[PDB]
């Protein structure tokens, strides 16, 4: 698996993350990405839109450390992405 | 019993009964199985450049029942109608029950994974009562009942370490090993179960309040002392007195001290400028054994670590919570949103501040020549007529921690807060019984191919409390703990949307208060 | 009872009560379907150019349980706490039981196996109480209780050999044959259990003491004998006679003599120098039975294979373990690292050295004309006033041995150690009952095809065992057996990183001493 | 199966062995090794490095008799040779 850590800061939050599998599939097959956010800041409220897609949208971000989890698996092929968001 | 009967019910509950309370816990565990069934010498060298990192040990295939954290046996909200009425409290007894227990075969033949349960396997369960296995509970470690009782949680794995030869991997001829299948255990089949009761030993009760009084300004600022004070020399080098004046709490005399200190470095939260770029490890506060240096947060009893009112803490005295459970081994980077910093900042009318010096003292000798001078110190051990207040216990934190056999102690009260007892509540252990595969012909060579499988079960555990009722004389109306959110986004100690339970904020236990 | 209630308990354990001590011991089994539930004639020729080898005989489809292995009741450390501690010790008592049954049904019907619980299934056990059948329990055989209890063992198929004719494969009009199913027995649904105990006869205490003193020097040192000694002839032929002087051991009388000893030969372990490329089986000791040569190992009770301080020994009277359990019908050339060689060095105070002559003796009768001569000996029998000590017992060990039926036996202590019974504890056999596939039609042909399965269990053996308080005045510190190791790369008698019991060295039974 | 013997002798001890095994198969099927010490001495404290590999390295060998069983397996094809070592 991957750790593609990324950061952001003042008051700007909301943004959008892709996703990036190695030894892409034909055309007539595409995958059913799933994120899953594993820590967050005890204050975010947040939420998380087109999470099946391959991009997820954060909106309302307060400063903290974000772990996301996006896992993309197909036929015979499951996989996953690592991804931390640091927020000053 | 029987498969098709229950072995026991699901209690959880608060009975508050006006000097005591009794609190009633159940949860639903799920046990793997550890190692496949054996023991294993684990060990470590020198990791992160440290050789206080390394050891020699080993892990079991058994798993044990944790419940030393306070969120274990208490809702947000009864903790709240403790911290607001109460003035201490300690336990009294435990009860512990075992039950509903079924155990499944995971089959995976032809990546198909089936679960069935095996009504005829067994699991094996024991108290340890003599103290004779390290004691691995009191030690701020995770595993235990959750806050939230919905919750079904995974028994963590009992290991140990025990002696290395001279900070390296290897052990010494004073290393042991200790065989858990050599205590006697009750098996349990899918229609058994297990009970256990333990009294505590009576300790001191943990004191919920906060002084209301500064130690070092207990004098009547109305009337003066009837003692004096040395002040300075005349130009011949004759000494002179001053009468110590009424409320000059800067000179008067004194009968008590505040407790003892070792400095510790002061860090800004939030607004407040720090160092750029540090490295904490290399400067924190360290204490040697056997050759190694050990971090030891929290630092002994006796300090405070944050001033009311203030931003900086002195963050390795401060005991730092994360605002949910986190994965095995992660090495993220948290930042301060991510936390739960406790302070103790209601201790400092009693308590040195741990980022200042403690005072200071005569460093020379004056005579017609030389001046007196003085040095201020960083650390100051006991002294007598000495007092300090203990750290305080908070919700998400630890209930208690067994007294090391030394034959030496003083003042036996944990660091990270609680009870400091001789003869804690046992470890309960518990492991599947092993079920071998297909055998077919004999071999003095140990079965290694097993069935694999896991068990699941109910745990309730029932502690009664005793309680310090408080007593005040106060007329205006004291602090209490209380639900302020400003535009609440969610509800706090509660589940949010997705179904996972939130806490924002550590609660501690001092909110009344007392003249000292 | 029933399939969801446990029939028994874990018990593991040693209770030291003064005089008595009391160890349990709990493992799991394993039982295979042996021979697919048949008796089949089994027999040998002349194997590896030694009809001693050839025999005839009979494997049945039981197993059976056997504990009569040290290390299955004894924990290394309670071993050393016996040890190091009392003069001596004997067997009082024996309880077994066997409990939670489960038999499994194993299917492969297109490369699946699957493994199934059969509920219905049953095992069968009995006790051969009245010794009506070939005791093969005390004869250094494999699969006993294992020395680790968290090991799984599988329980070894029961076989005999009975009379073969003129060391060939062949049966004589004597051979017999037991049908085992011609006992009665209990039959085990998984909610059932099987107990039994058994009292020791009255044993003379295993002797766990060195002597402190050589059986030639028990006289006064500082005074002289009032028995004289031919010391020679003078020129004319007339005796001459010496008195016996203070310390001369070597002259005077004696009232007792060392036991009986054969010689064997002596090989150096480790430095020291042997006969390059031999082939031991040619030259080793024999004895004749049957018109067949066999080995005897380890020798006859009463001499030394070792001198203390020398790594000279005599490899054929001793006793030779290996580190580790080995896989069935291993050809593997083991060296001395792999071995675990017994000492026993402590007797040589009163036991013959094995690879010494014994003594000489007069071969002649001298005259004017003749010069008396001697000649030494290789082999000398029992005496009148001989005394020596029996062969050690070690934790690795044999615990009994039965004495054999025939009406005449001299001093009946086995050659391998432990206690020699006339009434043994009996065998525990045990077997899958069979359970017909199916069968469509009648025949008067036997059924042959059985549904495949095994059964695995609990078994719990508790033994009393009485023992003989030391009772020393010496002044100075005794040796004791001791955890000593220099430079540890693991614990002794721990299980490593793998999970794998380790044992480095046999633990024998003399450490403390007494005068003779 | 097989029985390979080999042996050695002085202080030095540290020694790698490979595996082979009848009937390769094509560069896009490699099989799983697995190696398994059956019997050492009781002295051997040492280690076994790559054991799921062809080469199986040992370090620190005290002298005595050393068994191993390499298991060589892949699609439709279960096999193992066996391997004695021999220290003086």
């Amino acid at each position: 698996s991957a750790g593609e850590s990324v950061q952001i800061t003042l008051p700007k939050n909301e943004v959008q993350l892709n996703a990036y599998v190695l030894q892409e599939p034909p055309k007539g097959e595409t995958y059913t990405y799933d994120w899953q956010l594993i820590t967050h800041p005890r204050d975010y409220s947040g939420e998380m839109e087109g999470k099946h897609s391959q991009i997820l949208k954060l909106s309302k971000l307060t400063p903290g450390l974000y772990e996301f989890k996006v896992i993309v698996e197909g036929q015979n092929a499951h996989g996953e992405g690592y991804v931390n968001v640091t927020v000053k | 019993d029987g498969v098709g009967n229950a072995s026991g019910d699901w209690h959880c509950d608060s009975t508050w009964m006006g000097d005591r309370v009794v609190t009633k816990s159940t949860r639903t565990w799920v046990l793997p199985s550890y190692n496949n069934h054996q023991y294993r010498e684990i060990k470590s060298g020198s990791v992160d450049g440290s050789n206080a990192n390394a050891y020699f040990g080993y892990s079991t295939p058994w798993g044990y029942f944790d419940f030393n954290r306070f969120h274990s046996h208490w809702s947000p909200r009864d903790w709240q109608r403790l911290i607001n009425n109460y003035w201490g409290f300690r336990p009294r007894s435990l009860r512990v029950k075992i039950f509903n227990i079924q155990v499944k075969e995971v089959t995976v033949q032809d990546s198909t994974t089936t679960i069935a349960n095996n009504l005829t396997s067994t699991v094996q369960v024991f108290t340890d009562d003599d103290y004779q296995l390290p004691y691995v509970v009191g030690n701020g470690t995770e595993g235990c009942l959750p806050a939230f009782p919905p919750q079904v949680f995974t028994l963590p794995q009992y290991g140990y370490a025990t002696l290395n030869r001279d900070n390296t991997e290897n052990p010494t001829e004073r290393s042991s090993f200790f065989c858990l299948e050599y205590f006697p255990s009750k098996m349990l089949r899918t229609g058994n179960n297990f009970e256990f009761t333990y009294n505590f030993e009576e300790v001191p009760f943990h004191s919920s309040f906060a002084p209301s009084q500064n130690l070092f300004k207990l004098a009547n600022p109305l009337v003066d002392q009837y003692l004096y004070r040395f002040v300075s020399t005349n130009n011949t080098g004759g000494v002179q007195f001053n009468k110590n004046l009424a409320g000059r709490y800067a000179n008067t005399y004194k009968n008590w001290f505040p407790g003892p200190m070792g400095r510790t470095q002061g860090w800004n939260l939030g607004s407040g400028v720090n160092r750029a770029s540090v490295s904490a490890f290399a400067t924190t506060n360290r204490m040697e054994l056997e050759g190694a240096s050990y971090q030891v947060p929290p630092q002994p009893n006796g300090m405070t670590n944050n001033l009311q009112g203030s931003n900086t803490y002195a963050l390795e005295n401060t005991m730092i919570f994360n605002s949910q459970p986190a994965n095995p081994g992660t090495t993220a980077t948290y930042l301060e949103g991510n936390m739960l910093i406790t302070s103790e900042s209601e201790t400092q009318p009693v308590n040195r501040v741990a980022y200042n010096v403690g005072g200071q003292m005569a460093t020379n000798n004056q005579s017609s020549t030389t001046a007196p001078a003085t040095g201020t110190y960083n650390l100051q051990e006991i002294v007598p007529g000495s007092v300090w207040m203990e750290r305080d216990v908070y919700l998400q934190g630890p209930i208690w921690a067994k007294i090391p056999e030394t034959g030496a102690h003083f003042h036996p009260s944990p660091a990270m807060g609680g009870f400091g007892l001789k003869h804690p509540p046992p470890m309960m252990l518990i492991k599947n019984t092993p079920v071998p595969g297909n055998i077919t012909s004999f071999s003095d060579v140990p079965v290694s191919s097993f069935i694999t499988q896991y068990s699941t079960g109910q745990v309730t555990v029932e502690m009664e409390w005793e309680l310090k009722k408080e007593n005040s004389k106060r007329w205006n109306p004291e602090i209490q703990y209380t639900n302020n959110y400003n535009d609440p986004q969610f509800v706090d100690f509660a589940p949010d949307s997705t179904g996972e339970y939130r806490t924002t904020r550590p609660i501690g236990t001092r909110y009344l208060t007392r003249p000292l």
